């Protein structure tokens, strides 16, 4: 088990560092603007309806 | 109790999107095409593009399977009612009529099949029309 | 010692229970990571278009608050669906020029959006001149009509 | 090795106990909300809807992109006992042109000689009575299989095209 | 004489961290290569997503229901009946387009 | 991961509106699917 953690970390380390940022920047606008997405969430089921 | 349902529910999603990896790919082709589709019949800010079609009863509309033409509501009545469930053109399949309807939407699980939702790709008994499309009314 | 009891046993038992749920979530998405991965560039442009037609097809239908805008005018309308040929597929692959993407956003200086044909087994592409309906005239009592269906009008 | 070992194992306990008190609380939080969430959304009823939204959303799409005309712009909707026993079609009007056609792979594209019909995939031949189905020598695209095909069109697409429509083999273009 | 006093308790621990190691070992060694390959295909959608990360709160509005806008549904359509207005424009124009 | 702390917790708020979503769309796109199915076009009740 460790050397199949430090094989795993060693090889998805840069990958999982650039995963890290690109989530960063995807969710800083999402929770930038937080309650647009509740509000659309409770809106939308009456409009599909 | 936690990590393992995420586990399990992850996998039930990505499960669920491998068996429709086409309809996936399809659909992430025509929302580009929708958008620049969009932006073509939206030229004039105010007003959209919505044109009619000339010739009447040239394809016919099929009643077959849908709501009985006595439970049609009165336009004066603005209140909504709960939507009911499983109603498609139930044509026998063929003609020209509604060729791309659900009846022939392709299951992607069960190859060489066709047949309106997925339930129904599963289920093994035959597909049986609700009947042809009359109009002299009785459209069952 | 008695931590490690205590967490080796909590450990092994959460490990055993989301181990192989974890293994064949992370098998079964190659593909949609392969698809996924495929149709990127189609991404930042599809919703950056969206985000800038939602404004106008929103005070389209919200304009008025009690109807809705559209243009009417009068048109002629293409053969109806064949059975055999036109059957509805699901092998739509790329996009614009071959590969996906979109097209350049659509002002009234380039209005024609270039018609996309896909692998779908219906298209509008040989409709280039006015012709006559191929189901001209149309019985609907004994199923006869005048003129042949097909797919290359 | 052993003092190695040791002193791997005694900063890796460190930084493991700082990354614990640091981050576990919120990752629990995390893991949480996405558990509910996911058995909310995987619920038998959300399961179906999922399941035929996925089903029926590409065909929906590859129609309405089908509805829109280039050249009149917007989409096209023509109005609608049942209804009348007899119905006409006059005319169809060139809904786009032959310069503002793009293929969405390169291998759809008709050679020279060739001109596209309303199935994409099968080209035609191009000449002043092409239209109707009156000109013998149609091909079709490589990959193409699994589209069946009334007799009229059978009859006129040659046996290799015919042949590749419904079994293996690719046909080779002139 | 302490370690007989406890050899009960190193077995027993030896044997949970062993029992945990198993079903780590299996579980990141069964998913190595995959969790890589899933990491280098999701790369481009993420960073794509994040360019279109400020717009897709609005898009949402829209991308779903394409050409049907969610905020002035309920107002638009009064139950059974989507409503319109028609403007049957019979200008030169559309009929040349036409 | 407090951020996604945050977007994850008006997610779970809100989960009982994704099933609705889910439940609510599924129940009537080939329905709605079915009108523009004939032909090129899309048919349409003009009551007026």
């Amino acid at each position: 088990a460790a050397g199949s953690l430090a094989d795993l970390l060693s090889d998805n380390r840069p990958l999982l560092k650039d995963t890290i940022g690109y989530l960063d920047v995807i969710q800083a606008p999402l929770v930038e603007q937080k309650q647009e997405v509740s509000d659309i969430l409770v809106q939308m089921p009456q409009a599909l309806k | 109790e936690s990590l393992p349902q995420t586990l399990a529910n992850l996998e039930i999603v990505i499960d669920m999107l491998k068996r429709y990896n086409k309809n996936v790919e399809q659909v992430l082709v025509a929302l580009p095409q929708g958008a620049a589709v969009a932006q073509t019949g939206t030229i004039f800010a105010p007003e959209g593009l919505l044109h009619f079609g000339l010739g009447i009863n040239a394809p016919p509309p099929c009643l077959t399977g849908f709501l009985p033409a006595s439970q049609w509501r009165s336009p004066a009545d603005t209140r909504t009612e709960p939507l009911p469930s499983g109603l498609y053109c139930k044509i026998p399949k063929d003609a020209p009529n509604a060729v791309r309807g659900a009846r022939n939407y392709p299951c992607a699980d069960v190859p060489g099949k066709r047949a309106a939702t997925p339930r129904e790709c599963r289920s093994d008994e035959p597909y049986q029309p609700l009947g042809t499309n009359p109009w002299y009314g009785d459209p069952d | 010692l008695v931590a490690a009891v205590g967490f080796g046993n909590t450990g092994g038992d959460i490990f055993e229970r989301g181990g192989p749920y974890l293994v064949r979530g992370a098998q079964d998405l190659l593909p949609t990571s392969a698809l996924l991965d495929e149709y990127s560039p189609a991404l930042f442009c599809t919703i950056r278009n969206y985000h800038d037609a939602a404004p106008k097809l929103a005070g389209a239908l919200g304009g008025n608050g009690y109807s809705l805008l559209t243009n009417s005018l009068v048109v002629g309308v293409g053969n109806p669906y064949v059975y055999p040929d036109n059957l509805p597929r699901v092998n739509a692959k790329g996009g614009p020029e071959g590969r996906p993407g979109c097209w350049q956003p659509i002002t009234r200086d380039l209005w024609p959006f270039p018609y996309l044909v896909m692998d779908t087994g219906a298209s509008i592409a040989p409709y280039n001149h006015f012709e006559l309906g191929q189901p001209m005239f149309a019985e609907y009592v004994w199923g006869r009509q005048v003129g042949e269906n097909t797919i290359n009008p | 090795e052993l003092a190695n070992a040791l002193q791997d194992l005694n900063r890796v306990l460190k930084t493991t106990r700082e990354f614990l008190d640091r981050n576990g609380g919120v990752l629990t939080h995390d893991i949480d909300n996405l558990e509910q969430v996911t058995t909310a959304i995987l619920q038998p009823e959300p399961r179906d809807g999922l399941e035929t939204g996925l089903h029926a959303y590409p065909n929906l799409a590859a129609n309405v992109l089908n509805i829109n005309s280039p050249n009149q712009g917007g989409i096209i909707g023509l109005p609608v006992f049942n209804y009348l026993p007899f119905g006409m079609n006059l005319a169809s009007t060139a809904m786009t042109l032959p310069k503002q056609i793009a293929y969405s792979e390169k291998r759809l594209q008709p050679p020279p000689g060739y001109k596209d019909t309303t199935v994409p995939g099968i080209w035609s031949r191009d000449t002043l009575f092409s239209h109707g189905n009156h000109e013998p020598g149609w091909i079709v695209a490589p990959g193409m299989q699994g589209v069946q095909v009334q007799p009229a069109t059978a009859n006129m697409l040659t046996p290799e095209s015919l042949a590749e429509l419904l079994g293996g083999p690719d046909i080779v273009p002139p | 004489q302490h370690f007989a006093e406890t050899r009960d308790l190193f077995a027993d621990a030896v044997t949970a961290l062993g029992r945990l190691s198993a079903a780590a070992d299996e579980t990141l060694s069964g998913s190595n290569a995959n969790l890589h390959t899933n990491l280098q295909n999701l790369q481009r959608p993420l960073k794509q997503l994040g360019r279109a990360a400020p717009y897709l709160v609005g898009a949402l509005k829209l991308i779903l229901t394409v050409p049907f806008n969610i905020d002035n549904i309920p107002k638009a359509i009064r139950g059974d009946y989507i409503n319109v207005s028609l403007k049957l424009d019979l200008t030169l124009s559309s009929v040349d387009n036409a | 991961l407090e951020q996604l702390r945050t977007v994850s917790d008006v997610l779970n708020e809100r989960k009982q509106d994704l099933a609705d979503i889910l439940t609510v769309a599924g129940k009537f796109i080939t329905s709605l699917a079915e009108a523009l199915a004939s032909g090129p076009y899309f048919k349409v009740m003009l009551v007026n």
